[PDB]
């Protein structure tokens, strides 16, 4: 029952991941989450301000 | 055991066998350039080739998807670009690679120790912002460090940081960690392989011996 | 110190004029924004040749000009067509020469390098906003960027004050100098008010253009004979008396005047790059300019003036020294290149620049286009404003 399930596993590793998951219908999903540049941190700052 | 050369042919012909492949694509200079790899990373490679051949809109032509489908498991992720304002860095991080790769094709003139170069990047794709890869030579070449190999070798870990120097006209910090490799293989060099001339005929009176990986 | 042909023909010193900053912008295209300790270490050799390399942020090809010297070429074909300066025909040709090719993200990408101030003016004009409301659309940012300059003082390009007070109102006030050379010198400045009404109306960057388009017309009168008229301390006095009239330009003019060593011959830019003659150049240049960078029009005004007086009698060693000078290269070497032609004719020009010139991306029918708006430049007449 994966109707709707989702499972976000936080990596703070790209290049250590067990073998098994990462095939189709698994883990295979990757999302690198860069730091803000200065545009970015001046949003953050204004979305917090207001 | 872990597979390779000829079991890395079959594995990778095995998750190829319902794909198209050019012929452009070397199997060979791809099994021997991936050492050390199983089934349980050659069908990521194969499986994020075919995706990104799916996402350029095309059959599975050329190397380049190949290349990205090596680099997204060995060198993991893919990092922003280095950025266009300012020549800086775009200069650093192609000077160093060029000259790299330059001393390469040089030293595979004349001598001919130096393998060929595959592929630079300069796209940061995990850990690192710039890579010049080297087109790994059959294995036997490999068991055995020689003398014009090593220095051939003291030369391509100079090469990068003397391009950058070249480049901008001036010293850098590129040149650190090329200096701290070819430091350690110039100390190899004199003192354990004895391929110099220190005491007339290269034999010191000590040699730093290295130690096992198991401690 | 004088060249060769002490008479040159007004055929000759137009084409001059327009082929030296033609030479100047291909020249030093590629060192915009760049200091002139990063350009001497670049060039160990001296920047004597066009570079095919560019690997900045638009990269410049072999033998192109930015749009600086798009703008000069756009003014001097709109002035020899109108016969003196009338800012509808100058917009008109301006624009023509702008929109070109790009990409409309709409900022429409312009095919060659431009100033921010400028693409914003040439944006504003292309989107019905009238050319008479500077501050209406050019105080976007500028105001806000003088605001924003409350807790930094960088010398970063994004922080430089490009409004105006920019050097682009002197950049291409060297033709409007050389057609109104024997107009006398109120009519020329009113040409020069005319010319910048819809970009700079500041009197920062009046003056800057008055100065540069007095000393064109000055150099299209003298020819390069006896040191009676060929005298750089005669130019700036005649430019202080008759056309400095503000206080930052009269001081940097007189802090040109006192000083201005007359550089020797130079054959190994390697050796000259690390001496007391470049030395003392460069101390002056950063006296006259902050960290290199020429941005206010006074400033600009000033180092043109250094680069072209410095080397008083070599041309070509005058656009070399102002396209190493780095910071606003492009520019500045179109207008060092601008006055020397408008002292010496088509005969200094190196054929290694004709031939990078001749063979580059705008090349062959552009090197001749500018040839032949060189022509219609001296062959236009005038009448004392028409």
């Amino acid at each position: 029952d994966n109707r709707g399930i989702v499972v976000l596993g936080a990596t703070n590793r790209p290049g250590a991941i067990d073998s098994a998951l990462i095939r189709p219908g698994r883990f295979d999903r990757i999302i690198y989450m860069p730091l803000p540049d200065a545009l970015g941190r001046a949003k953050i700052m204004q979305v917090h301000a207001r | 055991p872990k597979p390779d050369t000829e079991g890395r042919l079959e594995i990778l012909k095995l998750h190829l066998r319902n794909k198209q492949v050019a012929p452009d694509v070397d199997l060979l200079q791809l099994a021997r350039d991936l050492p050390g790899l199983v089934g349980a990373d050659l069908a990521n490679i194969v499986n994020e080739a075919a995706m990104t051949a799916v996402r350029s809109g095309r059959q599975q032509l050329t190397a380049r998807d190949i290349y990205a489908g090596v680099d997204r498991f060995t060198q993991g992720e893919v990092r922003p670009s280095l950025p266009t304002a300012h020549k800086l860095p775009v200069l650093c991080f192609a000077a160093k690679e060029i000259g790299i790769a330059l001393v390469a094709g040089e030293l595979r003139d004349r001598y001919g120790r130096v393998e060929l170069v595959e592929r630079v990047s300069i796209q940061p794709k995990g850990r690192a912002y710039s890579r010049t890869m080297f087109q790994r030579g059959t294995d036997e070449e490999y068991q055995l460090m020689t003398r014009g190999r090593l220095l051939d070798r003291i030369r391509l870990a100079l090469a990068g940081g003397f391009a950058v120097r070249t480049a901008l006209g001036e010293e850098t910090n590129f040149t650190a960690a090329d200096i701290k490799r070819a430091t350690r293989m110039a100390k190899k060099y004199v003192f354990y392989y004895g391929f110099s001339e220190a005491g007339g005929a290269g034999i010191t009176t000590w040699a730093n011996q290295p130690y096992s990986g198991d401690f | 110190a004088w060249r060769g042909p002490g008479e040159v023909g007004d055929e000759d010193k137009a084409v001059g004029c327009l082929l030296g900053a033609a030479v100047g912008n291909v020249l030093a295209a590629p060192y915009q924004g760049d200091r002139h300790f990063e350009v001497i270490r670049l060039r160990r050799n001296g920047v004597t040749d066009f570079w095919k390399y560019d690997i900045g942020a638009q990269p410049v090809q072999y033998g192109q000009y930015t749009g600086d010297f798009a703008n000069l070429l756009a003014v001097a074909t709109s002035l020899s067509a109108s016969r003196g300066v009338e800012p509808a025909h100058l917009l008109g040709a301006l624009t023509r020469a702008y929109a070109e090719g790009g990409s409309s993200v709409s900022g429409f990408l312009p095919a060659r390098r431009y100033s921010p101030y400028d693409r914003l003016v040439m944006d504003a004009v292309l989107a019905g906003t009238d050319p008479l409301k500077v501050p209406e659309l050019a105080e976007r940012y500028l105001a806000e960027t003088t605001r924003r300059h409350a807790s930094s003082s960088s010398d970063r390009p994004d922080r430089e004050p490009h409004g105006p007070s920019d050097l682009g109102a002197a950049a291409r006030a060297a033709p409007i100098g050389l057609a109104y050379r024997r107009a006398g010198g109120e009519r020329l400045l009113a040409a020069v008010r005319r010319s910048l009404e819809f970009s700079h109306p500041t009197p920062l960057g009046l003056d800057a253009a008055h100065v540069v388009a007095a000393a064109a017309a000055w150099c299209g009168r003298q020819q390069p004979g006896d040191a009676v008229g060929a005298t750089p301390a005669a130019l700036l006095s005649h430019l202080l008396n008759d056309v400095a009239v503000t206080a930052e330009q009269c001081g940097k003019l007189r802090l040109l005047r006192d000083n201005l060593f007359q550089l020797d011959e130079v054959t190994d830019w390697r050796a000259f790059y690390a001496g007391p003659q470049w030395a003392r150049l460069t101390a002056l240049f950063s006296r006259l300019s902050f960290h290199g960078l020429a941005t206010a029009g006074s400033e600009f005004a000033s180092v043109v003036l250094l680069a072209l007086l410095s080397s008083w009698g070599r041309p070509e060693q005058a656009v070399i020294v102002a396209a190493s000078l780095g910071g606003h290269a492009p520019a500045t070497a179109q207008t060092v290149g601008a006055l020397a032609g408008t002292l010496y004719g088509q005969s200094w020009v190196p054929e290694r620049w004709w031939r990078g010139l001749g063979e580059g991306v705008e090349g062959e029918a552009g090197r001749e286009a500018v040839v032949q708006a060189g022509r219609a430049l001296a062959a236009v007449e005038l009448a004392d404003g028409l």
